[PDB]
C-alpha cells in the first residue's frame, strides 16, 4: 500500500529479513513540502527492529521492499500512517507523507 | 501560521560566458549541445541533501542571490521560469520537480555523463544521462533574452565543463545539428567560468563591493543599419562619382604588389597573384561597375548619416600627380600606383568618427545580407556548414577586423577631403541603450543601522579601483533603496566621477579621482562637519571652505555608505585592521579620528539595494496612490477600491502598477477522478470561488490585466502586456515518441480587459463600469474567467499544491481605477472562506483586516552573508575541460514565511 | 566679498600653525593628552612658560594609561609601528 522509487543504486541484491536489525538515515516529509522529521539533524543513524511493529507499518514494509545501501524514497498513505488520529501535534490528520529513506546498513 | 525555520546549505551557481538567443535576422545559430562531467560527488557532507542541478538560465531575470529567497532557499536552476534544470531525475522549472523516466535511473553520481541540447529555431530542450535518452523536452518556453550553460551547486561537488572542440571531447557523439557551445565564443573575450552577476569578489587587499554588471542582449546580435535605399543621388556626387570610385578599384590591391602576392599577365585576381594595378577596364565589367556603385553606396550612406559636401580652395586635381614608384612597378601594360594617387591629406576626428560609423554601416549591411542568405557565427570557420568567425555586428567584431575595414574607407575619405569637399557631421542627439531598468544601475552598499553613530570623528577609506560612476559618503540610516544618493535629504555623498557632491540637488566640488584613488571620509558630528579626502590629499569646494558640509543636525544619525554603477569594482575599507587603511596615517591620525570599525572583532555586516522585486503593503501616507477599504452594505459586497489621489493634478507620477492581494488560494492535494437561493448543499460542497474587479468609468480596460500570479513572478514591467508573461510547458512521453504528459507552467494567470469591450467605432470610455470576475475550481485546478456574467473562452489548468495570489495589473487612466470586489455568485462560494480555513463553512462574504493590497516596489534592502562559499575554476585540460571544485560547507539558518512560500 | 578686506578666518599667520599643527602634534605621544588638556586649563589661569614647565615637572607621572582607553591601544601599536618612534 505504499510506493517506493530508488534514487541512488546500492547493493541490489541483499534484502532485509527477520533476524537483523535496521539502520537508516531516514528523511520524512509533508504532503505539502514541509519537512517534519529527519535523522541527520540528531547526528546518529536510526536503529530499529524489523517485526514487532514498534514503526509504522508502510515504513516497514518500505524498508522491506528495497534492499541495502540503497537510497531510495518512499510515499506512505494515511491508510498506512498514523491518518484520522494522527500524530499529536506534528502531522495533521489524513496526511501524506514522503520519506528519504537511506538504509545505509544492516546491524 | 507560524513561521518556520531550518538550516540550509549554501547554492551558488557557475556559468561560461557563452550567450545563445534567437530573434529575426538573427547572427547566432538555433541548435547548441554541451555537457558536464561529474568527479566527485559527496551525498550529505551536512544534514541536507547536497544540491546539484545542471541546464540553462535565462539572462533576464534569472538572479540567484546568495542565501535566503523563494521557496525553501538555495535556490540555483529550475527555482523559477528564468531556468531549466535536470538534477539526475527531475526536470526543474518554477521551483517544481517532476519525474523523468531513465535507463538505470538515478541522482547524479560521480562519473556520468549529462548530454544537453537546446533548440532555439523550434523551442525544445532535450536531455540524456550517459548517453541514454531521457523522455523530457520543455516547449513553448520564450526565446527572448540570452541561453547559457549553468550549474548550480550547493558545497561537496566537483564537477567538470566539456564544451567540445579544444574546450573538450564530450566522450559522446554529438547529435547532429548542435553545434557544440565552445563555437558561440566572442573574439574581443576569451572563455571563462564566472558566477552570475555578483556583489563581491575577493581581492588581494580585501573584498571588493561589486556594482551591478552590464549584461548583453540578443538585440546586440542583429546588425541594424541605417537603409541606404530611399536616396535620390545628388549632382554633385554624381560629378565625383568617378575618382572616388578609381581611388578604391584596387586600393585592396596596393599593399601586396612586389611581395609574394605579385601580379602576373596571365592570371587576374583571386589567383594568389591578385593586384592587376592597369585599370579596372581590363577587370571584369560586373565587378567593375559595382565597384562604382559601391563608391556611390558609401556616398549614400554618407548621405544617410548627414554628410554633405562643399567646395572651397584649389582643385585637388591640379596639384596632384601620380607616383611611378620603385614599388609597385610591373610589365603589364606600364606601372603605375594601384588606386588613384594622392598628395599630403589629413583628416579631423569628426572625420574619423563618421569614417568609423561608416565602417560600422559597411559591416552591418554586410553582415545583413549573409545573414539573409542563411549564415551565422562560429568562432572556427566553416565554408560548407556557412558560418564565419566575423558575423557578428562591428560594436562586437574585434579591433583588428575593426581597423581593417577603417582603413580602406579612411582612405576613401582621405580622398575626398583632397578635393576640398567638407566632410561635414550631423546633428548629435544623445541616446541611451536601455533605460527601462533604472534600478539595475547602482547598487547601494550601507552598514547595518545597529553601528549608527550619534557622536565622534568617524573616517573610512573607500578605494575607486576603477574611474566609473561611484558615490561615498555618509547617510542616515533610513536611505530609501530605489531613491538616488543626495536627490533627497536622506544622504550626504561625494561623487568623484565629475567632482559633484550630492545633498538635494548638485554643487560643484573637488577633482574626479583616477583609477587606483582611495577616498577616505572624515566625518564630526560635534564639530557638525564633514569632509572628504583623496589619496591624503583634502578636497576643496569652490571657495575658501574646505569642508564638504557644515552645520548638520546629530538627528537619529548617520551611517557610511557607498555605491557602485554599472561595470564597477570598488573596496570598502572601514578600518577594522587600521593597517589596512593607507592615508589614515597622513589624514585624521592626527586629528584624533577614529576608524568607522576600529575595535570589532567581526566584520561590520553590510546591506545591499536587492534589485529583485517582492510584493509589499502599500504606505497609507503614499503621495500618489490610495486604497479604499469601505464595509460591506446590504446590497454590495465589501470592495478594495483603488484611486489616484493626484491623478490630473500637476507632476503626478502616472506609471505601470502592478496590484495583488496579500493573500493565497491553495487547490486541493488531489484533484478528483474523471428566487437566487443558493443550494445550503452546493454551497457547502463546492469548490469554485468567485471575486470581480469593477473597471470605473474613465479608466480603460485597453490598459487593465486581471488574473492571478504564483508568488514567484517577480517581473517588472513597464510597458507589461500578456506576451511577457513567463510560460513553459514540459512535455513527457515514452521511450519511442509517444507524448503522455504536457503539463504548463506559469507565474501569472491573467486575461487582458481590452478583449472584453464592445468593438464600437469610438466611445471606448465606457459609461458603464466593466465588471470582470476571476474563478478558480480547487478540485480540478481549474481557472475561468467572466466578462460581463458570461464566460469567456480563456481557461487554465494547473497541477495541485499551486498557490496562487489574486492580481491585477493596469497602468491608471483615472482619479477612480479599479475596485477589487469581494463578492460571490450564486451556488458559488466568496473568496472569504478560500482564504482562511476557520471561516470555511461561512457563506457571507468577509473582509478581515489580514488581507490588504499589495503593490510591487522592485527594490528591497538585503543582507549580505557574513562568510561565502569558496569555489576553484580552472581549465583543468583541452580534452578535461573547465573544471569546478567546492568542497567546504556553509549552512545558514532560514526563517520561511509560509504564506508567501519565501524564506 | 565678506572679507576680502580683511579677515581673521583668512589670516596667513594662524594658517601656517593651522597647516603646521599635524607634525607639531606628531611628535606628543597622546598618552600625554591629559597633561594637554590640562595645559590649557593652567594656561588661562595666567601661568608662564616656566611654571608650568615646572608643573610639567611636578606632574610627568599623569599621563594615559592604553589599556583602560581601548582606543588607545590600536593608536599606540600604529605609534611605535612608525619607523621614526624610537622607545627612548
Amino acid at each position: 500500500g505504499v510506493e517506493i522509487e530508488t534514487i541512488s543504486p546500492g547493493d541490489g541484491r541483499t534484502f532485509p529479513k527477520k533476524g537483523q536489525t535496521c539502520v537508516v538515515h531516514y528523511t520524512g516529509m509533508l504532503q505539502n513540502g514541509k519537512k517534519f522529521d529527519s535523522s541527520r539533524d540528531r547526528n546518529k543513524p536510526f536503529k530499529f527492529r524489523i517485526g514487532k511493529q514498534e514503526v509504522i507499518k508502510g515504513f516497514e514494509e518500505g524498508a522491506a521492499q528495497m534492499s541495502l545501501g540503497q537510497r531510495a524514497k518512499l510515499t506512505c498513505t494515511p491508510d498506512v500512517a498514523y491518518g484520522a488520529t494522527g500524530h499529536p501535534g506534528v502531522i495533521p490528520p489524513n496526511a501524506t507523507l514522503i520519506f528519504d529513506v537511506e538504509l545505509l546498513n544492516l546491524e | 501560521l507560524l513561521l518556520q525555520t531550518n538550516l540550509i546549505n549554501y547554492v551558488t551557481s557557475i556559468r561560461p560566458n557563452i550567450f545563445v538567443g534567437r530573434a529575426e535576422g538573427s547572427t547566432q545559430y538555433g541548435k547548441w549541445y554541451f555537457e558536464v562531467m561529474v568527479d566527485e560527488v559527496v551525498p550529505f557532507l551536512t544534514a541536507q541533501a547536497t544540491h546539484l542541478r545542471v541546464g540553462w538560465a535565462l539572462t533576464e531575470g534569472y538572479s540567484p542571490y546568495p542565501g535566503g529567497g523563494e521557496g525553501w532557499g538555495g535556490n540555483g536552476v529550475g527555482d523559477d521560469l528564468y531556468s531549466y534544470g535536470f538534477d539526475g531525475l527531475h526536470l526543474w522549472t518554477g521551483h517544481v520537480a517532476r519525474p523523468v523516466t531513465s535507463p538505470g535511473q538515478h541522482l547524479l553520481a560521480p562519473e556520468d555523463v549529462v548530454s544537453c541540447c537546446l533548440d532555439l529555431s523550434v523551442p525544445s530542450i532535450s536531455f540524456r544521462i550517459n548517453g541514454c535518452p531521457v523522455q523530457g523536452v520543455f516547449e513553448a518556453f520564450n526565446l527572448d533574452g540570452l541561453f547559457f550553460p549553468v550549474v548550480s551547486f550547493s558545497a561537496g561537488v566537483k564537477v567538470r565543463f566539456l564544451l567540445g572542440g579544444r574546450h573538450g571531447e564530450f566522450k559522446f557523439l554529438p547529435p547532429p545539428g548542435y553545434a557544440p557551445c565552445h563555437e558561440a565564443v566572442l573574439p574581443r573575450e576569451r572563455l571563462r567560468l564566472e558566477p552570475i552577476k555578483e556583489y563581491r569578489r575577493e581581492g588581494p587587499r580585501g573584498p571588493h563591493l561589486v556594482g551591478p554588471s552590464r549584461c548583453l542582449s540578443h538585440t546586440d546580435f542583429v546588425p541594424c543599419p541605417v537603409d541606404t535605399v530611399q536616396i535620390v543621388l545628388p549632382p554633385h556626387l554624381e560629378r565625383i562619382r568617378e575618382k572616388l570610385a578609381e581611388n578604391i578599384h584596387e586600393l585592396w590591391a596596393l599593399t601586396r604588389i612586389e611581395q609574394g602576392w605579385t601580379y602576373g599577365p596571365v592570371r587576374d585576381d583571386n589567383k594568389r597573384l591578385h593586384p592587376c594595378l592597369v585599370n579596372f577596364h581590363s577587370l571584369p565589367e560586373p565587378e567593375r561597375n559595382y565597384n562604382l556603385q559601391m563608391s556611390g553606396e558609401t556616398l549614400k550612406t554618407l548621405l544617410a548619416l548627414g554628410c554633405h559636401v562643399g567646395m572651397a580652395d584649389e582643385k585637388a586635381e591640379d596639384n596632384l600627380k601620380k607616383t611611378k614608384l620603385p614599388k609597385t612597378y610591373m610589365m603589364s601594360n606600364g606601372y603605375k600606383p594601384a588606386p588613384l594617387d594622392l598628395s599630403h591629406v589629413r583628416l579631423t576626428p569628426a572625420q574619423t568618427t563618421l569614417v568609423d560609423r561608416l565602417a560600422e554601416n559597411g559591416h552591418n549591411v554586410w553582415a545583413r545580407d549573409r545573414v539573409a542568405q542563411g549564415w551565422s557565427y562560429s568562432a572556427v570557420q566553416d565554408i560548407p556548414a556557412r558560418r564565419n568567425p566575423r558575423l557578428v555586428p562591428y560594436r562586437l567584431l574585434d579591433e583588428a577586423t575593426k581597423r581593417s575595414n577603417r582603413d580602406s574607407l579612411c582612405q576613401a575619405v582621405r580622398t575626398l577631403l583632397g578635393y576640398g569637399y567638407n566632410i561635414e557631421p550631423p546633428d548629435q542627439e544623445p541616446s541611451q541603450v536601455e533605460n527601462q531598468s533604472r534600478w539595475d544601475r547602482v547598487r547601494i552598499f550601507r552598514a547595518e543601522k545597529s553601528y549608527t553613530v550619534q557622536s565622534g570623528r568617524w573616517y573610512f577609506e573607500f578605494e575607486a579601483v576603477t574611474t566609473g560612476e561611484m558615490r561615498v559618503g555618509w547617510a542616515r540610516p533610513e536611505l530609501r533603496p530605489d531613491v538616488e544618493l543626495g536627490a533627497d535629504e536622506l544622504a550626504y555623498v561625494f561623487n568623484g566621477h565629475r567632482g559633484q557632491r550630492w545633498h538635494l540637488g548638485s554643487e560643484p566640488f573637488g577633482r574626479p579621482w583616477q583609477s587606483g584613488d582611495v577616498v577616505g571620509c572624515m566625518i564630526d558630528l560635534t564639530e557638525n562637519t564633514i569632509i572628504f579626502t583623496l589619496n591624503g590629499e583634502v578636497l576643496m569646494s569652490d571657495s575658501g571652505s574646505e569642508t564638504a558640509f557644515r552645520e548638520i543636525e546629530i538627528g537619529d544619525g548617520f551611517l557610511p555608505v557607498c555605491s557602485l554603477g554599472p561595470g564597477q569594482v570598488g573596496h570598502l575599507n572601514l578600518g577594522q585592521d587600521v593597517s589596512s587603511l593607507r592615508f589614515f596615517a597622513i589624514c585624521g591620525l592626527q586629528e584624533g579620528f577614529e576608524p568607522f570599525a576600529i575595535n570589532m572583532q567581526r566584520p561590520v555586516t553590510t546591506w545591499f539595494s536587492k534589485s529583485l522585486p517582492q510584493f509589499e503593503p502599500v504606505p497609507p501616507e503614499h503621495p500618489h496612490y490610495e486604497v479604499a477599504r469601505m464595509d460591506g452594505t446590504v446590497d454590495t459586497p465589501p470592495c478594495l477600491r483603488l484611486a489616484h489621489r493626484t491623478w490630473g493634478s500637476q507632476n503626478s507620477l502616472v506609471e505601470m502598477l502592478f496590484l495583488r492581494l496579500s493573500l493565497p488560494v491553495q487547490f486541493h492535494q488531489h484533484f478528483r477522478c474523471t428566487d437566487n437561493r443558493d443550494d445550503p448543499e452546493i454551497i457547502l460542497n463546492t469548490t469554485t470561488y468567485y471575486y470581480s474587479v469593477r473597471v470605473f468609468a474613465g479608466q480603460e480596460p485597453s490598459c487593465v490585466w486581471v488574473g492571478w500570479v504564483t508568488p514567484d513572478y517577480h517581473q517588472h514591467d513597464m510597458n507589461f502586456d500578456l506576451s511577457k508573461v513567463r510560460a513553459v510547458t514540459v512535455t513527457m512521453g515514452d521511450e519511442q515518441g509517444n507524448v503522455h504528459s504536457s503539463l504548463k507552467c506559469s507565474n501569472c494567470y491573467m486575461v487582458w480587459g481590452g478583449d472584453f469591450v464592445s468593438p464600437g467605432q469610438q466611445g471606448r470610455i465606457s459609461h458603464t463600469d466593466l465588471v470582470i470576475g476571476c474563478l478558480v475550481d480547487l478540485a480540478t485546478g481549474l481557472m475561468t474567467f467572466t466578462a460581463n456574467g458570461k464566460e469567456s473562452n480563456t481557461f487554465f489548468q494547473v497541477e495541485p499544491n499551486t498557490k496562487l495570489f489574486p492580481a491585477v495589473f493596469v497602468l491608471p487612466t483615472h482619479q477612480n481605477v479599479i475596485q477589487f470586489e469581494l463578492g460571490k455568485q450564486k451556488n458559488i462560494m466568496p473568496l472569504s472562506a478560500a482564504m482562511f480555513l476557520s471561516e470555511r463553512k461561512n457563506p457571507a462574504p468577509q473582509c478581515p483586516p489580514r488581507l490588504e493590497v499589495q503593490m510591487l516596489m522592485p527594490v528591497s534592502w538585503s543582507r549580505m552573508p557574513n562568510h561565502f562559499l569558496q569555489v576553484e575554476t580552472r581549465r583543468a585540460g583541452e580534452r578535461l575541460g573547465w573544471a569546478v571544485q567546492c568542497q567546504d560547507p556553509l549552512t545558514m539558518m532560514a526563517l520561511h514565511i509560509p504564506e508567501e512560500n519565501r524564506c | 566679498r565678506r572679507g576680502d578686506r580683511y579677515s581673521v578666518q583668512t589670516s596667513l599667520i594662524v594658517a601656517t600653525l593651522k597647516k603646521m599643527l599635524p607634525i607639531g602634534l606628531n611628535m606628543c605621544a597622546p598618552t600625554d593628552q591629559d597633561l594637554i588638556m590640562l595645559a590649557k586649563t593652567r594656561y588661562a589661569l595666567k601661568d608662564t612658560d616656566e611654571e608650568v614647565r615646572e608643573f610639567l615637572q611636578n606632574n610627568l607621572h599623569l599621563q594615559g594609561k592604553v589599556e583602560g582607553s581601548p582606543s588607545l591601544r590600536w593608536q599606540m601599536a600604529l605609534y611605535r609601528g612608525l619607523p621614526g618612534r624610537e622607545e627612548d
